[PDB]
C-alpha cells in the first residue's frame, strides 16, 4: 500500500517556501478513497479524473505538502499569479496532477498566534515549475548593498503567517498536497 | 530607474509586518476591554508599545521615499499617510514637554472636582455634574455646576492650553502647514486628482457657506427653545436674548437633547418605544444582532462572519470579569470583526446594534484594501454610515415590518413632529456649537486671536454664532473651551459637523435609489438592494480614493451639501415657522443674565 497516510495525516506540515516532497514508488494506491474521504475542501485534478488514475499506472508520484492561506489556495494551480505562485510553489503550464487542500484551523492555529509557517515575500525573479528556494539572504531592493541585514531598502525575504483560531476563513491555515504523476521509460511501479 | 519600485517593495513589507503587529495590539486591547485586569492592562500596554515603536520605525523609513516620484496613486497615498509624522518633527525635549502638557490636561479633565457649598462633597463631571446638567431644572445648581467646572478645572488648564497651542503650532510649522488648524484641516486635503481636488482652506469656505444655509433653521429652533425655557424659567431668560449657557441640557450646550422634556411640541402624544414589545416577545441580544444582520442582508449586504458571532461580546459578561461597556465596533484585522456591547433588550440598544454593525459593515467592505487605506474616506464617513442605519431602523415602516409594531400601527404627525423636534435638538443643536468651537480653535492657532482676548472672543462667538450667553463674566483666567473632553485632549472637532452633513446626503441618496415616496425621515432602506449596492460602491473604497469621489459614488455630488439635511427637516422647519408667528427669531447679543 502507498504511504499517503504519512503525507496527509502528517503531524506538522512544512512551510510553503520549503514545500515538502515525498517520492511515491513500488506500491498500490487507492485514490478513490482519497477523494471519497469527503474531507477536502479542494480536490481538483488537472491530469485526469480520480477515477481512471485508480485504473492507471505511473512510474513515480510526487506528493508535495505545505500550508497556505485559504485565499491563496487559488494560486496552487497552473497559470496563476501572486506571492505564493511566483516566489514559493509554481505549477507548470502542462501540469498533469491533482491539488488537494483542507482547512487546518483546528491544528495550525492557536491563541496568541502560530508563527511556525513562513512564506517568501520578495524575490529577484519568478520560480520555474517545481523549484524550491530556501535562502535567507536579505532582499536588496534599492542600490545600497544590505550587508546581510534588514534596514533601509533591505528586508528579510521571509515573513511569518499568523494563524489565529479567530481569523477570517481566508486568513486561516490550509494544508495542501499536490500530487504529480510521471511516465518514463522505466516501468510503472505506482498503480491501483 | 524610478525608486517607485523600491517604495512598492517597502510598502509590501509594511503591510505584512503591520498586519500581525496591529492584530496583536488590537487583540490585547480587546482582552483588557473584555477582562480589564492589571495583567491585561500590562499586556495591552506592551502590545501597543511594540506597535507604536514599529510606527516610529516605519514612518521614518517612509520619510526617505520621496512622494513626488510615485505615479501609482495608491502607493503615493500609502506613503503620504505613513509620512504624517507629527510630533516626531519637534525636538525630543519639546516632544516630551508637549506630551507632558497633554497628559496634564487630560488627567486634569478626567479627574477634576468641584465642591458643593451644599454638602461640601466634591463632585466630578461624569458622575455628579453631568447628572446635574442633564436632569436638573433648578436654575441655581445648574449655574453652580457649570461655573464651578469652568473655574476649578478650566482655570488650571489655561496656561497648559497656551503652551499647548505654542508647541503644536511649532509642530505644525515643522510639517509645512501654516498652523495647527491647517494641520487638522489637512485631513480633507485632496491633491493630484483632476476635478476631484480639495484644498485645506476650502474646508473653511464650505463649512462657512453651509452653516450660512443652516442659520435660519437654527434661528427658529433657538427662538422656539428660548420660548419654552422662558416659560420654564421666566425671570431668568430674555425673549430676545441669548440662552444662558448653563440651561442647555448638558455641561456645555453641545447637545440640546436633555431639553426635550421642556420643549416637546405635543406633550401628550405617545412616543415610539418598542422596548416593551421586545421584552414581551422574549428577544435577547442574539436576536437583536440577528435582526440587524437581517436588515443589512435585506439590502444585499453580507452576513456576519461566524468568527464575529463566536468572538463578539454582546452581553454583560457577568461570568469572571468586568468590561468597559462603551459600545465599540472592532476591526482587529486579518478578517476578524467584533462588537463590544453590554446589550440590554431596549429600542435604544437595538438601534445602537444597527449602528455598530454598520461600522462593522464599513470595516468588512474595505478589508480588501492595504491596511493604511482601511478606514473611512475621511474622519466623518464612518459615523455617518453608522447613523443612517439607526435612521432607517427607528422608522415605523421598519418597526412594523419586523413586527415590533402593529401592522395597523400608524403614526400621527404630532408624533412625527415630536420625533423631528427631538432629532433637531440633538443634531441641529450641535451644529452651531461645533462650528463655532472649531472656528475659535482654528483662529487661535492661526493667531487671529491674541492670548489676552482668548475668552473675550469665545463668548462673543457664543453670542454671535450659537446665540448663547454666559451667565457670569469670564476673564482670561478661564479657558472654557478646554472644559470640553475634545479640547482638553487634542482632538479635531469639525468631524461632527461634516459627519452630520454627510449622513443626510447619504440617507437622501439611498432613499432615492430605494424608490422611497413621501417625506425623507421615515424612509426604510430595507429590501432596497439597489441602495445597498450604491452604498457598497463607496464602502469598499475605504480611503483608497478621494473623499470627494467616495461621496460622489453615493450622492452624485463631489462636495458637501446641506440640502439633504434641510430636506430631512423641512416639516419641522415649516412647523417652527408658524409656531414662532408670535415670537422673536434670532438674538441680540448684549443681554446677559448678570447685568443685575
Ligand atoms: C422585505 O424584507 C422583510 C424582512 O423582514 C420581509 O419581512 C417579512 O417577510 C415575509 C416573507 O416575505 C412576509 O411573509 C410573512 O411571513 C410571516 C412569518 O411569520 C407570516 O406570519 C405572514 O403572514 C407572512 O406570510 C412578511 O409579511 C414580512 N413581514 C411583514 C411585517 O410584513 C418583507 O416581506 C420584505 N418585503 C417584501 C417581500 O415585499
Ligand atoms: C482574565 O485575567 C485573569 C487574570 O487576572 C485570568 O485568570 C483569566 O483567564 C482572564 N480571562 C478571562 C477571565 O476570560
Amino acid at each position: 500500500l502507498c504511504p499517503f497516510g504519512e503525507v496527509f495525516n502528517a503531524t506538522t506540515f512544512a512551510s510553503v517556501y520549503a514545500w515538502n516532497r515525498k517520492r511515491i514508488s513500488n506500491c498500490v494506491a487507492d485514490y478513490s478513497v482519497l477523494y471519497n474521504s469527503t474531507s477536502f475542501s479542494t480536490f481538483k485534478c488537472y491530469g485526469v479524473s480520480p477515477t481512471k488514475l485508480n485504473d492507471l499506472c505511473f512510474t513515480n508520484v510526487y506528493a508535495d505538502s505545505f500550508v497556505i492561506t485559504g485565499d491563496e489556495v487559488r494560486q496552487i494551480a497552473p497559470g496563476q499569479t501572486g506571492k505564493i505562485a511566483d516566489y514559493n510553489y509554481k505549477l507548470p503550464d502542462d501540469f498533469t496532477g491533482c491539488v488537494i487542500a483542507w482547512n487546518s484551523k483546528h491544528i495550525d492555529a492557536k491563541e496568541g498566534g502560530n508563527f511556525n509557517y513562513l512564506y517568501r515575500l520578495f524575490r529577484k525573479a519568478n520560480l520555474k515549475p517545481f523549484e524550491r528556494d530556501i535562502s535567507t539572504e536579505i532582499y536588496q531592493a534599492g542600490s545600497k548593498p544590505c550587508n546581510g541585514q534588514t534596514g533601509l531598502n533591505c528586508y528579510y525575504p521571509l515573513y511569518r503567517y499568523g494563524f489565529y483560531p479567530t481569523d477570517g476563513v481566508g486568513h486561516q491555515p490550509y494544508r495542501v498536497v499536490v500530487l504529480s504523476f510521471e511516465l518514463l521509460n522505466a516501468p510503472a511501479t505506482v498503480c491501483g | 530607474s524610478t525608486t517607485e519600485e523600491q517604495a512598492k517593495t517597502f510598502l509590501e513589507k509594511f503591510n505584512h509586518e503591520a498586519e500581525d503587529l496591529s492584530y496583536q495590539s488590537s487583540l490585547a486591547s480587546w482582552n483588557y476591554n473584555t477582562n480589564i485586569t492589571d495583567e491585561n492592562v500590562q499586556k495591552m500596554n506592551e502590545a501597543r508599545a511594540k506597535w507604536s515603536a514599529f510606527y516610529e520605525e516605519q514612518s521614518r523609513m517612509a520619510k526617505t521615499y520621496s512622494l513626488e516620484e510615485i505615479q501609482n496613486l495608491t502607493l503615493k497615498r500609502q506613503l503620504k499617510a505613513l509620512q504624517h509624522s507629527g510630533t516626531s518633527a519637534l525636538s525630543a525635549e519639546k516632544s516630551k514637554r508637549l506630551n507632558t502638557i497633554l497628559n496634564k490636561m487630560s488627567t486634569i479633565y478626567s479627574t477634576g472636582k468641584v465642591l458643593d457649598p451644599n454638602t461640601q462633597e466634591c463632585l466630578a463631571l461624569e458622575p455628579g455634574l453631568d447628572d446635574i446638567m442633564e436632569n436638573s431644572r433648578d436654575y441655581n445648581r445648574r449655574l453652580w455646576a457649570w461655573e464651578g467646572w469652568r473655574a476649578e478645572v478650566g482655570k488650571q488648564l489655561r496656561p497648559l492650553y497656551e503652551e499647548y497651542v505654542v508647541l503644536e503650532n511649532e509642530m505644525a510649522r515643522a510639517n509645512n502647514y501654516e498652523d495647527y488648524g491647517d494641520y487638522w484641516r489637512g485631513d480633507y486635503e485632496v491633491t493630484g486628482a483632476g476635478d476631484y481636488d480639495y484644498s485645506r482652506d476650502q474646508l473653511m469656505k464650505d463649512v462657512e457657506r453651509t452653516f450660512a444655509e443652516i442659520k435660519p433653521l437654527y434661528e427658529q429652533l433657538h427662538a422656539y427653545v428660548r420660548a419654552k425655557l422662558m416659560h420654564t424659567y421666566p425671570s431668568y431668560i430674555s425673549p430676545t436674548g441669548c440662552l444662558p449657557a448653563h440651561l442647555l441640557g448638558d455641561m456645555w450646550g453641545r447637545f440640546w437633547t436633555n431639553l426635550y422634556s421642556l420643549t416637546v411640541p405635543f406633550e401628550h402624544k405617545p412616543s415610539i418605544d418598542v422596548t416593551e414589545k421586545m421584552e414581551n416577545q422574549s428577544w435577547d441580544a442574539e436576536r437583536i444582532f440577528k435582526e440587524a444582520e437581517k436588515f443589512f442582508v435585506s439590502i444585499s449586504l453580507p452576513y456576519m462572519t461566524q468568527g464575529f458571532w463566536d468572538n463578539s461580546m454582546l452581553t454583560e459578561p457577568g461570568d469572571g470579569r468586568k468590561v468597559v461597556c462603551h459600545p465599540t465596533a472592532w476591526d482587529l484585522g486579518k478578517g476578524d470583526f467584533r462588537i463590544k456591547m453590554c446589550t440590554k433588550v431596549t429600542m435604544d440598544d437595538f438601534l445602537t446594534a444597527h449602528h455598530e454593525m454598520g461600522h462593522i459593515q464599513y470595516d468588512m467592505a474595505y478589508a480588501a484594501q492595504p491596511y493604511l487605506l482601511r478606514n473611512g474616506a475621511n474622519e466623518g464617513f464612518h459615523e455617518a454610515v453608522g447613523e443612517i442605519m439607526s435612521l432607517s431602523a427607528a422608522t415605523p415602516h421598519y418597526l412594523k415590518a419586523l413586527g415590533l409594531l402593529a401592522p395597523d400601527f400608524h403614526e400621527d404627525n404630532e408624533t412625527e413632529i415630536n420625533f423631528l423636534l427631538k432629532q433637531a435638538l440633538t443634531i441641529v443643536g450641535t451644529l452651531p456649537f461645533t462650528y463655532m468651537l472649531e472656528k475659535w480653535r482654528w483662529m487661535v492657532f492661526k493667531g487671529e486671536i491674541p492670548k489676552q482676548q482668548w475668552m473675550e472672543k469665545w463668548w462673543e462667538m457664543k453670542r454671535e454664532i450659537v446665540g448663547v450667553v454666559e451667565p457670569l463674566p469670564h476673564d482670561e483666567t478661564y479657558c472654557d473651551p478646554a472644559c470640553l473632553f475634545h479640547v482638553a485632549e487634542d482632538y479635531s472637532f469639525i468631524r461632527y459637523y461634516t459627519r452630520t452633513i454627510y449622513q443626510f446626503q447619504f440617507h437622501e441618496a439611498l432613499c432615492k435609489t430605494a424608490k422611497h415616496e413621501g417625506a425623507l425621515f421615515k424612509c426604510d432602506i430595507s429590501n432596497s438592494t439597489e441602495a445597498g449596492q450604491r452604498l457598497l460602491q463607496m464602502l469598499r473604497l475605504g480611503k483608497s480614493e478621494p473623499w470627494t469621489l467616495a461621496l460622489e459614488n453615493i450622492v452624485g455630488i463631489k462636495t458637501m451639501d446641506v440640502k439633504p439635511l434641510l430636506n430631512y427637516f423641512e416639516p419641522l422647519f415649516t412647523w417652527l415657522k408658524e409656531q414662532n408667528r408670535n415670537s422673536f427669531v434670532g438674538w441680540s447679543t448684549e443681554w446677559t443674565p448678570y447685568s443685575d
